[PDB]
Order: structure tokens, then C-alpha cells, then sequence
């Protein structure tokens, strides 16, 4: 009877739980997946996993899960959700039938392609471009890490990546700035985190709630929400004016410095607490104390910044900081990450290839003259990131020529992108349609055509490549074969990819043909790379190694510490000065905080029974006093309303004090509704729905959203199903 | 001979249920019930302010009630300390569930009484439990509490403080939790409100 | 205050079992009743005995009717095994020969007073039984030591009750000795408890429980109100204290 | 383990006050009888209101005797404050109010059998307190919840046994009927307290605990055997509880 | 309207028994009984060795099971939370002794029950009291626990651990042990047999 008596086969595989992709074991008997284990050698899980990569295999083994193609029923409403069945070959013929129509009376670039999770290569990076269309974009740019990637290629040559390089085992004094570890459960810097506690690290968190990572802090600075520019300004101002700053490490690696002494000047401790609230003494005492330890004192960047409109800003200045310490590139804080060799599979150039850009001149250039038709938010913000966000209001206008047609690779249309309401206009609006993806959410039932994908443990995946100390290579199995009618994202980006003109693009006739040719380079075969689940390749780490050689890493050889020449120029201001106080909550509201649950992936896991069963519902924190004064209690239910009246199905209430009266908070992806998702149906606030208004960063694509209030009105605890009942349901593969 | 024991360090633990949810999976645990969950408390207000983040399961108790009060012999101790089920004698009657002071036992849907195992079919076979495996943080430790080398032992003789669940009913709990974040100790519903 | 999962705090023991205690109080105090009967050799010792039966099976009969384990089989252990430390094991025991030993009087077959003396001590075993089943557990404030005192008295209550129904003369004097007796312990219980456990008590009982006091006053008034009013304040308390104190609470 | 000084851990309650408590007990127990003897309208009714007077009495000035605040006269204050609390209080005006209420009775004026009633609340009162005035101290493990149950089911057997001695046809009955409940709870007692404190138990007393059991046995043969081996086995149990149970202990 | 308090710091008690000889001669308590006294315990076996020196006197306990228990009214608690006795109501009938679960109340000679004051009389004029006063090694403070610039209250804020006798009792003990040189905590006689 127990799984571990019953025969099993493994395989190397990696975890689609989040984005971080950990390397990871699969146990299957038959065609079940039981077990999930991390493995020593792999550089990310190395033998430990968290809750999310633990119970993430039962979305394969749930009775909603979609299983065939489905075509919008003629004549009826987007919304209402009628539907048929269809076959592979008529659903896939339908989808190039009307993109060809589209594209013969307004160009390929009618066309927007949104997408996220690891098959976002074929069509976000790949189908896009060989079908012509600049229109691509994934949620992790303008909704996440947006404002940090642009201050990084401007201060330092560099990105900062997807697994964050720092040197955390030798850091000796660390600085979070609402970088939640604990809530926030990324693998591998959680165990980092745990073991700079355990040899001594002591961590300071900036924060208007206490949270988990605060529990563990030396000092918890609670500051007043959307005011940390002032708070890192002043800090910048005690390194350079007490003169505590590294002064090697300025002269040899760094330009413009002298620019940021005068900038500076009245930025003081007590012009800071004034605005912050952080007394004078404190904000003193921090940036001695983290002088005191250098180079081995960091300021780690978090990951999710679109907080407020002004974001490059901030980040640009906590990055001068580390700066300003020297760690950059040294043991104690940012060791130098070096993608890995693993060659192309060749083809043609693409109709379209990308600028990773970030000086003289990475706007527009090959956008105006270039050939036929520019990415259509190109004149709204100054970077050259594509804004997932902004392209949503061509389809409704037509302004900047017209969308008509829209492709949703696994990206949450309804909790990922702010103003839901506008969202569903712009779906009303289109010619075409089409989401892949493996559950029945709220924006999937909006399609003409819904296509099933394979899940992570029945599909073959082009390999995962990791910036590193030293860089790696990982590869994903089967672990069994696709249940029902499920297709792998390889199969369905060529299948269409065959019936539009691009078969130059898509020659190899499979995936394991496709793996072989990239593997021969290496020199290795796919039984081999099997074999060894990971490749660990050579690579470099500090300032040295770089340095013995004759050569530095950047942008343009100095780091430019005011940090850009171009901007400056045509755009307005060089320097971080927009500390620019922030607008207020009204009387009778509070901002509208949010996060993450440490047993759930944003919105994805709230059907997963193993999941539900640990974290069932949100629940909304207010101080203590506060919800006094309303008439509130322990076990309470309350509607969440935002300043545009809008109101959030109803959420338990949390009255035990870890948060400023200014606030209130909820972790995000709650609130769906989907009828199909039978456990996630009703249950918790959704934060997205509440945030109607975003704050556009002018500098970074990014869309500010701590810019919402929310008010409370008491209301009935909610009726719902069983979730014992429900997870009981048994899975049949029929 | 070995006496089996589990230290948890909760100067270190973050109450993310990654060992509660590797438990589920291992064992195949049913929906409504479970074999370990995390508690998570706040202590005081904002000069100091404590979180007491504690995961809970059976402490596999060296003088276990739940043992003696069992009709059948469905219910035993272990010569090296761990207490389990042999689910041929049990009658569900819920004596055991009645006597541990700590809620760790369950009926099971098949007819009879579970809890945690201290993963005995890991342990035969030479490896660590489940949740020792599985956790970021690496806050828990396992072992012979007699082996001076082993990792339980020594997270043990390397804590600042030492404490255990209700130790004045007289059980002798074997899971220890180190170095408690409260100056008063763990955290109890009765020094609320 | 918050959870990840949830500690296993849930009712263990239903309404449905609730039911097994107050049965297994009548038919242990019924197998007295004829015991001693049989030992003073009055004639309705005969028919006293086939009922201390029928209520022993009809006992039996729902404590495998309520076992999740019913068709597992597994219930044949309870007498192939040694557990003296086990409430529950010497509750089996008692019952099982009691029927037996109350067979043999029915049957008039393997001797008579010296069966007659047996059915006396299975009896006392059969009605001591539960009051520890419930006491032993030192983690649940509630199931203090008095539930050793008030569940043996609460039997003889029960059995009297049905004897002076079944209009037996010798019993409605008994009756109301050991109704005076239980319905004064119980009356001292909840004074007998810490704060925390008494204001626990309170909150999710009492309403029922000082009703149930009261009711059991009806035993001293009208002569035919009195054997409902005795068994039904009886019941009431056994049923009350085993679905109130499966409660471990700080 | 080793002192400078020394805890006050020393007996509180001597032979003395552990003689008190065997006669608050037949205090109690015959008031009791008296006032059931009243309201059936009993020739006897007047013989047992005036013993109750005499026993009621004589505990009285022995609770004086004892005190070392005797010469203090300090004990006016127990009539001169209100102090629902405390079990002590509770029994210094059930046995003072018990007292005037069987005069009253007595000098056959005032009032009649309206009186009777309110002598029944006042014997319950008095039968009450002794058992929670030790059951109250949650500190003394031996001292649990049975104690409240344990004191007046022996006060009774006090009072039933004195009566059998002084020829009333009605007492030996009931006598054997409350010493059967007596000895079967306090026989389930040592099972009830956790392993620690029943191994004190048992090396302290026990003999004593089991010679008083045994001793007991002998209310169930001839006469003039029974009221003597019910009496001596009540007061055993009774004296020997409030000896044993001064400990504190870890 | 404060809430006065005593905290031991027992990392530098050395139980010499200065501050119970100097109880003795200030309120003259008569030869047998003793308001304060000095308990000392080994926890063993060599490399690993622990002794702790605690002194016992009343705690006055913020919730007393020895106040309600009096019939007479002599045992009271006060608005600043001592826990004293009027000898002119005491009836020496022992309930007090019977409910006070740490051995700290006598009989006296002259026929009332006496017990540790708090210094009462030094109180009121203004001073500390004499164990406090004579305190050669600088282990004990006094002072109102709601004042923070008390002696108690800036100790119990420096401590590293802070224990109390018997807390599973009802009480809310006044008198705050602080640095326990075990790490299980304070030493108990059923942790040793
Ligand atoms: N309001 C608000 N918006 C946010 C955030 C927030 O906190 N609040 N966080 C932002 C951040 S930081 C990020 S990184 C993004 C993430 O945004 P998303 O990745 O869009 O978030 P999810 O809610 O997990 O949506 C995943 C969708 O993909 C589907 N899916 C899952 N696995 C697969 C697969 O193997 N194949 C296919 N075809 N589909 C799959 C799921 O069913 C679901 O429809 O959202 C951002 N948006
Ligand atoms: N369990 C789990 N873990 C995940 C994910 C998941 O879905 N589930 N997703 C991952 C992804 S893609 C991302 S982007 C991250 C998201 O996580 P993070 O990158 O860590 O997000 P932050 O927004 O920095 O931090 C959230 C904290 O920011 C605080 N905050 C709000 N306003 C302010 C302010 O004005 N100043 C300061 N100093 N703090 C503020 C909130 O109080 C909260 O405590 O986590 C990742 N890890
Ligand atoms: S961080 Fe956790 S959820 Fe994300 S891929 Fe790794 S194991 Fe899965
Ligand atoms: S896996 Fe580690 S961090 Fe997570 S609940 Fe268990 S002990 Fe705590
Ligand atoms: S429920 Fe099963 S294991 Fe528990 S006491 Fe009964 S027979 Fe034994
Ligand atoms: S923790 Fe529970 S199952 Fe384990 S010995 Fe203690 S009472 Fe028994
Ligand atoms: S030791 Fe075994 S029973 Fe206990 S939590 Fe781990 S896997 Fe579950
Ligand atoms: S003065 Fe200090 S060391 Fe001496 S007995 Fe008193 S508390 Fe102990
Ligand atoms: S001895 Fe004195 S202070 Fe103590 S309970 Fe009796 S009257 Fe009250
Ligand atoms: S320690 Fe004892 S005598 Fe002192 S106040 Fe507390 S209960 Fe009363
Ligand atoms: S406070 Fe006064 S009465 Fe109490 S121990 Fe110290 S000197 Fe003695
Ligand atoms: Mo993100």
C-alpha cells in the first residue's frame, strides 16, 4: 500500500513550483509522481526544498484540471463561458486561420504575445520574433523587477539576474529593505539567510510591518511607507561626510563620485527622520556600525520594487551605498556572475533580435526608420523594457495603430495586472484570444480556444542556464507521459509555428533531436546529461580574477556612480533627488500592503488541496488600536473597499500588532472567482482587484501599486464548501 | 540502545511548512488530519516584540500515556524509544487520543488511529526523517541521544536554552526545542489576554 | 494564535458514544440489582438477570455498532491479551463474563450463589469502569477525580429508576438516597475545578447542566414523576461530562 | 536539596484537627437525619434534634480548644464578614445558623417544619464544607477532586452507624447502602492520582489505607459487628486523608 | 496603583545566607520558622556540572489562592500588590498554609500566622528593604514593576532568561528569578527522582 514499498523509477527534474527552478529528484510509481526530492551536486537545492516545491506535483493529479482542446461556442459572449470540444489539429488550425487575417489587414504586429513560467521562450522570446511582433512581455518586468534591472545597467554594467549574486556566507552585517525571507520562500537564499544568523550575521530590516525576516533582526526600523530614498539619502550623506567611506575603492573603480558629495549636501540624519521617522540617533548609528564592517556589509536589492512611481530612484541609491562600502565584487557581498557556455541550436537570425540595453542611445533608434512597426509603448516611460501593462490600452483605443488578437501563455491576466475593469474591455475588443494553460482560472474561460498544457513532471523542457559563482546547466525529464489530451509548450509553438511560414524556425522533428545538438558542443549526449541532472561549469567571482587579466566587467569601463551621461541630457535629472514625499491615505483608509503566503506561488496554488489545507484563506492585518476603535475582533469578517469604491469579498480580520496605524496588509492571490476551481472559489480579498490605479515609473516601465488605499466594513462570516470534501475527490485519469 | 530525540532550534525556524508539507507527501497523510503543523504566536508590543514560530507533532514521549491506557496492544513503545500503532490490534476506541496531552493522534479514514512516525520506515533502512531532509533553514537535527557524536547530541550541548511542551504532566518529551526566542519561555494560550 | 495545518483538537468521542455511557451504566447497576437479588433469594432475581442480559448485549451491540474499526474485525484482541492498566480492557472483561456468569443463573447450570457472588464482583467492575475511563486522562482539567465518584452513583440512579417503573417495591426508598447523594456531588463539582476550567464549564454547558440539577430534584415530590425525573437528571449528567471535557486547554 | 534555614513545610493540621473532622462529620450527618425525621412527621424526630445539638456543640468548642488564637478570642470576626469563598466560612455558619435553627426546633416555639427546611439546607451546608476545605488547595495533589465526594458520603456512614447503635429499626439499611457507595470510591481513589503522588500514598499510609478497607467489609455481617465495622472504617479513611495529604510535592 | 516586585539575578547568587540572616534580626522572627531561606541543588557528572543557589521567600503572587481561602479576613491583598496579615482578625486556623503552594507561611508563637512583608514597615518610611540593603553581592532588586527606571524593572529588561516558581499554579508570581544556571531552567526535585 505505501508508495516507497511499491516499485518507483526517478529522474532528474526541475521545479516549475516558482521561477527560481531548483533542481530537483522525482519518485514516480506507475503514472504518479509521490514524491519530490532536492539533490546535493545541484547549486540551488542542494538536498533541501521548500513547502511550495514540496506539494507543487498535485495540480497534475487534480479532477479540474484541463485536459482537452475547448472552442468558444459561435455567437456567444466572451465571459459567458460557453464552450466545445475540439481536436488538436482543428483548434490549432483555427488559431493560424485568423492570425493570418489579422495579419494581412494590419501587419503581424497586431498581434501581443504575454507570457511567463519556462516555456515563455517559445512564445514570449522566440514564436514572437519569428512571426514579427514586438509586442512580447512577462509580468516579472514592469510588475516586479522592472526599476532595479534599469539602475543596474546604469550603475554597473551589469544585471543582477533572476538568482541575486550575493556572497551571503561571508557577509557580517546585512540591510533588508522590505525584502521579506521568510514569507518570501525562494530556496536557496532562504538556507543562505539561516546561515549568516547561525555564524554570527547580524540584520537590520526596514519595514512598515514586522515580518517574519524583522523577528530575526538585530534592529526593526519601522518607517513611514514610500519614504526610503530619504532614509538611504541620509546614509549616503553620514559615509561621506563623516568620511567613512572606501576611498580606494572610489578612485580605482568608479566615475563621477564628486557629482554625489554636493547632491548630498542638506541631506541630513535630521532633514531624514522628519519625513521617515526614524529618530536622528538611529539613522546615524546604522550607517557608522555598517561602515565598521566593510567590505563585508550589504544592502541586498529586493526582488518586487514597482512599489511607488519614483522606484529607479531608490534602488539607484541603495546601490551607491554598497558602492560607497566597496563590496562589490569582494567576499562579504556581490561576487561577479558569469553566464555558462551552452551553444544554440542553429538557425536563421530572427525577424526581430532584442537590445539589452543601457547607454548611447537604447530607446528607439531601430524603432523609427528600422523596417515597419515600434514595441507600442515606446514613448511612455525612458527605459527600453516592454511594459506588460501599457500595451493594454491599444486594444481598446487603437491608439498607437491596433492589437486585435492576444496570446496568455500561463500569465494571470486577472491577479497579475492592475484595473481588472480595464483588462476585460480590452478582451471585448479583440479579433483573437487564445491562453495555454493547465487549470480553469477566471481569465482562461474568456478565450476563443483554450489549449491544455503538460505539466512540468510530463514534459521535456530547452534547458535552464543560471548566471553563477560558478555558472550551471540543468536539464527536466518526463517523469511519466501527458495525461488526457495534454501537449508539451515545444509541440505547440512549432505546430503553429509549421502552419504560419516558419518552418526555417522549428526544422528539428523533436525535442530530444533538438537537446542532442546543443549537448554535442558541450561534449556530452542526452543519455549522459541524464545522467548528471546539473552541469557546473568554470567561471569567476571577485575583482581579482578580473583584474590579473587586464580587464574590468560593466557598461563602459568605470562605474559611473552619479550613474549615466544620457539621461541627464534629454531627460531631466541625473540624480535621485525624488525622495518626493509621498500622497497620503485619506481619513478613514489605510494603504494597502501585500505579500507572500510561505505555502503559496501567487495566485496558481489555491486549487492545490496539500497547499489549501496549510493556508485556506488571507487574512487582513490592522493594528491592535485600531481595530478597537472600529468595533472589531479576533474572528471577524470585514469587506475590503478601495478609494474607487470597488469592494473584496470577504476576509478574517487580524488584529494583533506588527504594523503602523498608516497601513494595512494582505498576502496577494487570493479572491478568485472561478467556479471551475472548485477549492479556490471564494475565498480571501484580492489585493489586484483592489488596486484600480497604478503610479507609472517614468524611468523604468514599472507600475507603482502601494499607491491604493482600503477602508473596512464589518461583514458575515462566509457560508462555503468543505475543503476536506473537496480534496477528497478522487483523481481518475479515465 | 539508541534512544531516539529531535532538536528543533527555533532561533532559526520561519514557520514556511516546508517539513509539514514533505510529511504529507511521504507519508500519504489524508486531507482532514496531520502528523505535524506549525503554531506561530506574537509576545508584546513595539520596544519588544517577539515571534514564536513552533512546529508540533508527536514528541514520541519517553513515559507516553498513550501507551497504558490502550485495551488491545494496538499501541507500544520501542526498545530504542519510539512509540507507534500496529494497526492489526486497533479498535479505534480513542483511549490514546483521550490520553496525549499534546493533540498528535488522528482516526484514519481505514478504521484505525495514526500519527507521527518518526519516519521508522526511513529509519530501518538507514536514513533521516522526511522533515530533517526537506528544510531550508536547517533548524533540525536528529539522532541516539547516548551517541556524543550525533547530530541531536550535539545541537543540544551547543544550545543556550532547552525546553519542552507541558513538562509538568510527566511524559519526558524527546523533541527538544533550543535557544526560545521569549526570556520567559514557550510561548502558552493561558499568558494571553 | 495562527497555524500552518491544524493540531488534531477535534471531538474524539459523539453523541453516539455519549449514548454507550449511559447504557452501560444501566445495564452494570441492573447486574447488581439482580446479584443481589439472587443473594437474598427473592423470587424477582429471576427476570432481573434475563434484563442486566439484554441491556449487556444491547451495550456490546452499539459499542461495535460506533467503531470506525467495525469491520475490520479487530475486537477479538481485547480478549486474547493482558492489559491491567487499561480502563477500557477491564471494562470488556467485566461485561463479557458478566454475561456469561448471568447465563449460567438463567439456565440454572454450573452452581448458584457461588455464580451469584461472580455476578456481584463483574458487576462492580462493569460500574467503575467508566468514571476511570475518564479520570485517568490527567491532561483533560474536566475529567477530575470526582468522575470516579459521579459516574459509579449516576449507575445506581439509573438502574433504581427503571426498577421503580417497572414498579418494584424495594428501590424507590434506595432511589432516593443515592439521588440525594449523586445530585449533591454534582452540585460540588464545578467548585471542585481550577478558575479557567470552571468559567470552560460554564460557558460551553451548565444552562443544561444547572438544568439537569434541578430536574433531579423531581425525585422527592410527586411519587410517579419521580423515577423520570431521577433517570432522566442522570443521563443528562453522563452525557454533559463526556461531551464537555474533551478539552486539553491552557 | 541541601538548606541555610528551612522551608515551613512542616504538618499545619495536627491529631487534633484531624479529630474535628471525624465529629463535624457525625455533627453533620445526624442534624441531617433530624431534619428528614421532622418533615416525615417521626415520633423520633425530637431524640435525634436534641444529639445533634450535643455533637454540633462539641465540635464547636473543640474547634476552639485547638486553636492556638483561642485566648486571642479572635474567632467573633467569622461571625462579622461576609467570605463566600471560603469553605471554612461556609461551615462556621452552617453548624452557628444550624445550631439557633434547632433550638428553635426544639423548645418547640418560633415556628414548625418551615424550620425543618431550612435545618436540612443548613446539615448539607455543614456536610459540604469538609471535602472542599481540602479540595480547594489545588497545590496538594492527594488532595483532588474525589475529597468532595469521599467526606459527606462518610459523614453519613457516621451518622447511620451512631443511630444503628441506638436502636432505630430505619438506620442499618441505608447504613449498608452509603457504605457500599463509601468503600467502592474510596477504594477507586488511589488509581485516580498521578504515579508520584499515589507512590507517596502508598508508603505513607495504605496498610492503614487497606486495613480500614477490609475493616469496612464488616457493615455486610450480623449486627452489633456492622455499625462498629462501618463506624471505625468511616473515621479510619476520614483522619488518615487529612494526616496524609500535608504534602506539597515534586 | 504601582505593583511592586523582587528580582534574584541567580548567574551571581552564591547563597552565603547574608539577606536570610538579616530577615532574622529586623523582624525579629522568632527561632523554628523563617521568612526567607536558601535551597541548593547540584545538576551533575563533570565536564558538564551546574550548582544553583536560590533563595525562597513569598512571592506575592499577583492572583494568591492564600487570600480567598480566609475566613476571617486577616489574610488581604493590597492596591500595590502585597500580601499581608492583620493579626487582629487571625483565627490561626491554617487555610492559608493548606493553599499556599510554596511553604512560605508559619505559625507564630503568639498565636497568628506570619510570613515575609515585603518590608512593609520600611516601605511606607521611604526605604528598601534588609535583604535588599545587605545584599553583598548586588543579585537583589526591588522596586514598582510599571515604573521603568525601578531597580526590578531595568534588571528584568537586562536579563537574559526569567523564571518563576511553579507558574503552572494559578498565581502570577512577584518575585522574578533571573539568569537560571541550568539550561532546562529551575531545578526541580522530580527531575532528580
Ligand atoms: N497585484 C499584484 N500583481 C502582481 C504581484 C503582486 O504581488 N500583486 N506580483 C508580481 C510579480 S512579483 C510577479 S513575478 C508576477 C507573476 O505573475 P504570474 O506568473 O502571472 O502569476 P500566477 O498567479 O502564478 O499565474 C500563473 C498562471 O500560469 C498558469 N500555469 C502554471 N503552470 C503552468 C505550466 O506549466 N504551463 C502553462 N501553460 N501554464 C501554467 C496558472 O494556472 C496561472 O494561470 O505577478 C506580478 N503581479
Ligand atoms: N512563497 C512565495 N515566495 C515567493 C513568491 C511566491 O509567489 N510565493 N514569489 C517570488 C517573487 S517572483 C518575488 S518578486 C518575491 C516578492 O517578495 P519581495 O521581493 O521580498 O517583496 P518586497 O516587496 O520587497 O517585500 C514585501 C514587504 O515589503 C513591505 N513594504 C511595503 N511598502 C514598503 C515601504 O514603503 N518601505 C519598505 N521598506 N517596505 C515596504 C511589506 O511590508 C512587506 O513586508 O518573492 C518571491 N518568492
Ligand atoms: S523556490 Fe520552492 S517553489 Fe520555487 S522552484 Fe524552488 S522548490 Fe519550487
Ligand atoms: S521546514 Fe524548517 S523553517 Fe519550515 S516549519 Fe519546518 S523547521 Fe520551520
Ligand atoms: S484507538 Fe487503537 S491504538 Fe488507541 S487505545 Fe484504542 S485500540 Fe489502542
Ligand atoms: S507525543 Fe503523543 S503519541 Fe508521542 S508519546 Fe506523547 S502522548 Fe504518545
Ligand atoms: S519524522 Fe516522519 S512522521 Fe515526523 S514529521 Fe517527519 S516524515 Fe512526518
Ligand atoms: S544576599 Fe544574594 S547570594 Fe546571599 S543569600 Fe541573599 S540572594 Fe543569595
Ligand atoms: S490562619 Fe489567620 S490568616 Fe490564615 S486563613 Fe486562618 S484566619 Fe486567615
Ligand atoms: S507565595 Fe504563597 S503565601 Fe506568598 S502570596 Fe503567594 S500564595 Fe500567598
Ligand atoms: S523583604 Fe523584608 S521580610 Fe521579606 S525577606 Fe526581605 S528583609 Fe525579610
Ligand atoms: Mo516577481
Amino acid at each position: 500500500a505505501p508508495w516507497y514499498a511499491q516499485e518507483v523509477k526517478s529522474v532528474y527534474q526541475i521545479c516549475e513550483g516558482c521561477f527560481w527552478r531548483c533542481g530537483i529528484v522525482a519518485h514516480a510509481v506507475g503514472n504518479r509522481v509521490y514524491k519530490v526530492e532536492g539533490y546535493e551536486a545541484n547549486p540551488k537545492s542542494r538536498g533541501r526544498l521548500c513547502p511550495r516545491g514540496q506539494g507543487a506535483p498535485q495540480t497534475t493529479y487534480d479532477p479540474d484540471r484541463l485536459k482537452r482542446p475547448l472552442i468558444r461556442v459561435e455567437g456567444s459572449q466572451r465571459g459567458e463561458g460557453k464552450y466545445r470540444v475540439a481536436t488538436w489539429e482543428e483548434a490549432l488550425d483555427h488559431i493560424a486561420k485568423k492570425m493570418l487575417e489579422i495579419r494581412e489587414k494590419y501587419g503581424p504586429e497586431a498581434i501581443a504575445f504575454f507570457g511567463h513560467g519556462t516555456g515563455d521562450y517559445w512564445f514570449v522570446d522566440f514564436l514572437p520574433a519569428a512571426w514579427g511582433s514586438p509586442n512580447a512581455a512577462k509580468p516579472s518586468v514592469s510588475l516586479c523587477t522592472a526599476p532595479r534591472e534599469v539602475a543596474s545597467q546604469w550603475v554597473f554594467g551589469r544585471p543582477i539576474g533572476g538568482h541575486e549574486p550575493i556572497d551571503w556566507e561571508n557577509a557580517r552585517y546585512i540591510v533588508l529593505i522590505g525584502h521579506h525571507i521568510g514569507e518570501d520562500t525562494h530556496n536557496t537564499q532562504l538556507q543562505d539567510f539561516a546561515l549568516a544568523l547561525k555564524n554570527g550575521a547580524k540584520v537590520v530590516v526596514v519595514d512598515p510591518r514586522f515580518s517574519t525576516a524583522a523577528a530575526k533582526a538585530h534592529r526593526w526600523l519601522p518607517i513611514k511607507p514610500g519614504t526610503d530614498t530619504a532614509l538611504l539619502l541620509a546614509w549616503i550623506h553620514v559615509l561621506i561626510y563623516e568620511d567613512l567611506y572606501d576611498k580606494e575603492y572610489v578612485a580605482k573603480y568608479t566615475v563621477g563620485f564628486e557629482e554625489l558629495k554636493a547632491h548630498v549636501k542638506d541631506f541630513t540624519p535630521e532633514w531624514a527622520e522628519k519625513h521617515t521617522e526614524i529618530p536622528a540617533q538611529v539613522i546615524r548609528e546604522v550607517a557608522r556600525e555598517m561602515a565598521a564592517h566593510k567590505p563585508r556589509a550589504v544592502l541586498p536589492p529586493t526582488r518586487h520594487n514597482v512599489w511607488y512611481g519614483d522606484d529607479t530612484y531608490r534602488v539607484m541609491a541603495l546601490l551607491y551605498v554598497n558602492v560607497l562600502l566597496g563590496n562589490y565584487g569582494r567576499p562579504g557581498g556581490f561576487y561577479i556572475a558569469q553566464s555558462p557556455y551552452l551553444e544554440k541550436y542553429p538557425l536563421p537570425p530572427l525577424p526581430l533580435e532584442p537590445a539589452a540595453g543601457g547607454c548611447s542611445g537604447p530607446s528607439g533608434g531601430d524603432h523609427e526608420p528600422e523596417g515597419f512597426k515600434p514595441r507600442a509603448d515606446k514613448g511612455k516611460f525612458f527605459a527600453r523594457s516592454t511594459a506588460i501593462q501599457e500595451l493594454i490600452e491599444p486594444m481598446i483605443t487603437g491608439e498607437p495603430y491596433p492589437i486585435k488578437g492576444l496570446f496568455a501563455y500561463g500569465i494571470n491576466l486577472f491577479h497579475s495586472i492592475p484595473n481588472v475593469p480595464r483588462t476585460k474591455e480590452a478582451l471585448k475588443n479583440l479579433d483573437l484570444y487564445v491562453a495555454i494553460d493547465v487549470l480553469p482560472q477566471e481569465h482562461v474561460m474568456w478565450a476563443d480556444v483554450i489549449l491544455p498544457e503538460a505539466t512540468y513532471l510530463e514534459r521535456y523542457d530547452d534547458f535552464v542556464l543560471v548566471a553563477h559563482k560558478t555558472p550551471f546547466i540543468q536539464l527536466r525529464t518526463p517523469a511519466h507521459e501527458p495525461l488526457f489530451d495534454t501537449k508539451p509548450g515545444w509541440w505547440i509553438a512549432r505546430e503553429l509555428g509549421l502552419r504560419l511560414g516558419l518552418e526555417q524556425y522549428f526544422p528539428w522533428k523533436t525535442i530530444e533531436e533538438y537537446l542532442e545538438t546543443r549537448l554535442q558542443s558541450l561534449g556530452l549526449d542526452l543519455e549522459t546529461m541524464k545522467g548528471m541532472g546539473t552541469l557546473v561549469q568554470r567561471g569567476k567571482p571577485w575583482l581579482e580574477d578580473w583584474e590579473k587579466e587586464g580587464r574590468l566587467p560593466f557598461g563602459t569601463a568605470s562605474g559611473k556612480i552619479e550613474l549615466y551621461c544620457q539621461r541627464f541630457k534629454e531627460a531631466g535629472h541625473q540624480p535621485l533627488p525624488v525622495f518626493t514625499p509621498p500622497e497620503e491615505p485619506p481619513e478613514g483608509f489605510y494603504r494597502l500592503l501585500y505579500g507572500r503566503s510561505p505555502v503559496h506561488t501567487f495566485a496558481r496554488t489555491q486549487n492545490n488541496w496539500v497547499l489549501m489545507e496549510m493556508d485556506p484563506e488571507n487574512e487582513v492585518w490592522i493594528h491592535k488600536e485600531e481595530a478597537k476603535r472600529l468595533g472589531l475582533k479576533e474572528g471577524d469578517y470585514v469587506m475590503l473597499v478601495n478609494q474607487d469604491g470597488v469592494k473584496e469579498g470577504p476576509v478574517r480580520v487580524k488584529p494583533t500588532a506588527r504594523i503602523r496605524k498608516d497601513c494595512v496588509y494582505i498576502v496577494h492571490g487570493f479572491g478568485h472567482k472561478a467556479p471551475l476551481m472548485r477549492l479556490a472559489h471564494g475565498r480571501g480579498a484580492s489585493d489586484n482587484y483592489l488596486q484600480t490605479r497604478y503610479k507609472l515609473d517614468p524611468i523604468s516601465g514599472g507600475a507603482g501599486l502601494r499607491v491604493n488605499f482600503v477602508r473596512l466594513e464589518k461583514a458575515e462570516r462566509p457560508r462555503l464548501p468543505s475543503l476536506t470534501g473537496l480534496a477528497k475527490r478522487p483523481f481518475d485519469e479515465r | 540502545m539508541p534512544r531516539y530525540a529531535m532538536a528543533i532550534d527555533l532561533s532559526l525556524c520561519v514557520g514556511c511548512a516546508a517539513c509539514a508539507v514533505a510529511c504529507k507527501m511521504e507519508n500519504e497523510v489524508p486531507p482532514g488530519v496531520f502528523n505535524l503543523w506549525i503554531r506561530e504566536r506574537e509576545v508584546g508590543e513595539y520596544p519588544n516584540l517577539v515571534v514564536e514560530f513552533r512546529p508540533e507533532q508527536c514528541l514520541h514521549c519517553e513515559n507516553p500515556p498513550c501507551v497504558p491506557v490502550c485495551p488491545t496492544g494496538a499501541s507500544y513503545q520501542t526498545k530504542d524509544g519510539l512509540v507507534l500503532v500496529d494497526p492489526k490490534k486497533c479498535i479505534a476506541c480513542g483511549a490514546c487520543i483521550a490520553a496525549c496531552p499534546y493533540d498528535a493522534r488522528y482516526l484514519h479514514p481505514a478504521g484505525y488511529v495514526s500519527k507521527c512516525t518518526f519516519c521508522a520506515h526511513r529509519l530501518e533502512k538507514g536514513k533521516v526523517p522526511a522533515c530533517v531532509e526537506t528544510c531550508p533553514t536547517y533548524c533540525r537535527t536528529f539522532g541516539d541521544l547516548e551517541d556524543p557524536e550525533s547530530p541531536v547530541a550535539k545541537a543540544l550541548k551547543a544550545a543556550e536554552r532547552v525546553d519542552v511542551l507541558r513538562p509538568e504532566q510527566g511524559t519526558r518529551p524527546k523533541l527538544f526545542y533550543l535557544n526560545a526566542p521569549s526570556k520567559k519561555g514557550l510561548t502558552r494560550e493561558s499568558e494571553v489576554h | 494564535a495562527e497555524f500552518y495545518g491544524l493540531p488534531n483538537a477535534q471531538e474524539f468521542w459523539h453523541w453516539t458514544n455519549a449514548l454507550h455511557f449511559v447504557l452501560v451504566g444501566l445495564a452494570g447497576g441492573v447486574a447488581l440489582l439482580a446479584a443481589l437479588l439472587h443473594l437474598k433469594g427473592d423470587a424477582e432475581a429471576r427476570r432481573y438477570t434475563l434484563y442486566a442480559l439484554m441491556l449487556i448485549a444491547l451495550d456490546l451491540f452499539i459499542l461495535w455498532a460506533e467503531s470506525p474499526a467495525r469491520f475490520r474485525f479487530t475486537h477479538i484482541w481485547l480478549f486474547l491479551s493482558f492489559h491491567p492498566t487499561s480502563p477500557i480492557w477491564w471494562g470488556a472483561w467485566g461485561l463479557g463474563l458478566g454475561f456469561l456468569t448471568g447465563g449460567l443463573l438463567y439456565l440454572g447450570k454450573g452452581s448458584q450463589r457461588a455464580l451469584a457472588w461472580a455476578l456481584l464482583v463483574f458487576s462492580l467492575v462493569a460500574l467503575s469502569y467508566p468514571g476511570l475511563a475518564l479520570a485517568v486522562n490527567l491532561n483533560r482539567p474536566l475529567w477530575n477525580g470526582l468522575m470516579a465518584g459521579l459516574f459509579p452513583l449516576t449507575a445506581l440512579v439509573l438502574a433504581l429508576g427503571l426498577a421503580a417503573l417497572l414498579k418494584s417495591p424495594w428501590a424507590l426508598f434506595p432511589l432516593r438516597v443515592l439521588a440525594g447523594a449523586s445530585l449533591l456531588l454534582a452540585l460540588l463539582y464545578p467548585l471542585t475545578l481550577p478558575p479557567e476550567a470552571r468559567g470552560h464549564l460554564l460557558e460551553e454547558a451548565g444552562f443544561w447542566y444547572g438544568l439537569f440539577l434541578l430536574l433531579g430534584l423531581g425525585t422527592f415530590w410527586q411519587e410517579r414523576l419521580a423515577p423520570w425525573a431521577g433517570l432522566l437528571a442522570a443521563a443528562g449528567l453522563r452525557a454533559l461530562l463526556v461531551l464537555a471535557g474533551q478539552w486539553q486547554g491552557l
